[PDB]
């Protein structure tokens, strides 16, 4: 697979270098390409690098904007984006051009790095339980969750029971508050019969500010 | 020959 | 650069029915070497794009065979013989014949399923948040279809405006439903001025509005 670096806040005019660690295949055997996904969901190819010799080929629109390097000894590829403006806020993917039955196409993608260009400062969220009660029961099931309030920028990562509880989770799109800060909730539906034995913990990781919160969500007593 | 190849629009 | 134009730009297909998406390229994608470098990708909500088909018609080996592609040198069609819940998302064509690689704009596929009414839940503010001076009340509408729903907040049976925000999930890749939350935010002072907090939910799967409420401090 391919493992990209976490999300980035970047001041306008500044630069940032994002990375893409390759594992499980021969690094210098395949091109590593980089793709920008703008918030309107348009995809554009940025360029590619030959990890064997460091040779780069760039989309002409990103010539002054991106530079591709590679570190053989750490089988990791890097894209540096220069002199950033509002138009460079987006999700950046790396992808391996692989081969199958004698043809070439993009066959492994990293998960994306969100870059937000802003002069505002990063700010970690406050996390509050949404406790289950008689007002959040239906059909013998209970809903519960966490309110993740007042952070900047996107994205914040929410998981439940350290990744073990995924079925029935809904982590909603963030809303933009009048303050210019974001909030979201993440909820899960569970058996109501098991609220006395199971433990439900929402894990919140807001990497831009290096903020991590675990909140155990319990019934009100 | 162990060297990367890919679709012609990459260069 | 080569222009890739997709049509339609969105469509909504009932589970089990066929779907068809086309792409036109502004020039022949037939390379000198006899190959036609036209690819199709799917991007599900929350995921990276994924190659479905390359060389117009060749299926990636992990792709189910209800997908097929056809085409000439300039016009191409991706067909799903019978859509399933996991086919949701945005579909892109991509040409690799001429530098630079270029994508189309994307066609968003929604999966139509049977009408499902929301299950509605309401959450008072936590004591933790109250201590800090604000009260968020959350109303949750879970697993409904189609996505249009109306939420109204009533406080001591007076309709509220201007003090709430909502957002709706992407479509679910397993059951094809949506969920929505609506959050009412007051100061702690204004919260403590009132007794009954209610959200009233309208949805075409409901024959009258559904109300979930609590009394402050129970």
């Amino acid at each position: 697979q391919l493992q990209q670096s976490g999300p980035e806040l970047v001041k306008p005019g500044a630069s940032v270098k994002i990375s893409c660690k390759a594992s499980g295949y021969s690094f210098t055997g395949y091109y590593m390409h980089w793709v920008k996904q703008s918030h309107v969901k348009s995809l554009e190819w940025i360029g590619r690098i030959d990890p064997y010799d460091g040779a780069t080929s760039y989309n002409q629109n990103f010539k002054d904007k991106a530079s591709l390097t590679v570190d053989k000894s750490s089988t990791t590829g890097f894209m540096e984006l220069h002199s950033l403006t509002s138009e460079d806020s987006a999700v950046y993917y790396c992808a391996r051009e692989g081969h199958w039955d004698g043809d070439w196409y993009f066959d492994v993608w990293g998960a994306g790095t969100t870059v937000t260009v802003s002069s505002a400062s990063t700010k970690g969220p406050s996390v509050f339980p949404l406790a289950p009660s008689s007002k959040s029961t239906s059909g013998g099931t209970a809903a519960l969750g966490c309110l993740v309030k007042d952070y900047f920028p996107e994205p914040v990562t929410v998981s439940w029971n350290s990744g073990a509880l995924t079925s029935g989770v809904h982590t909603f799109p963030a809303v933009l508050q009048s303050s210019g800060l974001y909030s979201l909730s993440s909820v899960v539906t569970v058996p109501s019969s098991s609220l006395g034995t199971q433990t439900y913990i929402c894990n919140v990781n807001h990497k831009p500010s290096n903020t991590k919160v675990d909140k155990k969500v319990e019934p009100k007593s | 020959g162990d060297r990367a190849d890919g679709q012609p629009a990459g260069d | 650069d080569i222009v890739m134009t997709q049509t339609p730009l969105s469509l909504s297909v009932t589970i089990g029915q066929p779907a068809s998406i086309s792409c036109k390229s502004s020039q022949s994608l037939l390379h000198s070497n006899g190959k036609t470098y036209l690819n199709w990708l799917q991007q599900r909500p929350g995921q990276a794009p994924k190659i479905l088909m390359y060389l117009v018609s060749k299926l990636d080996p992990g792709i189910p065979d209800r997908f097929s592609g056809s085409g000439s040198e300039t016009d191409f069609t991706l067909k799903i013989s019978r859509v399933e819940a996991e086919d949701l998302g945005v579909y892109y064509c991509l040409q690799g014949t001429y530098y630079p690689f270029t994508f189309g704009s994307g066609t968003k596929l929604e999966i139509k399923r049977t009408v499902a009414a929301p299950s509605v839940f309401i959450f008072p503010p936590s004591d933790e948040q109250l201590k800090s001076g604000t009260a968020s009340v959350v109303c949750l509408l879970n697993n409904f279809y189609p996505r249009e729903a109306k939420v109204q907040w009533k406080v001591d049976n007076a309709l509220q405006s201007g003090n709430s925000q909502e957002s709706v999930t992407e479509q679910d890749s397993k059951d094809s439903t949506y969920s929505l939350s609506s959050t009412l935010t007051l100061s702690k002072a204004d919260y403590e001025k009132h007794k009954v907090y209610a959200c009233e939910v309208t949805h075409q799967g409901l024959s009258s509005p559904v109300t979930k409420s609590f009394n402050r401090g129970e």
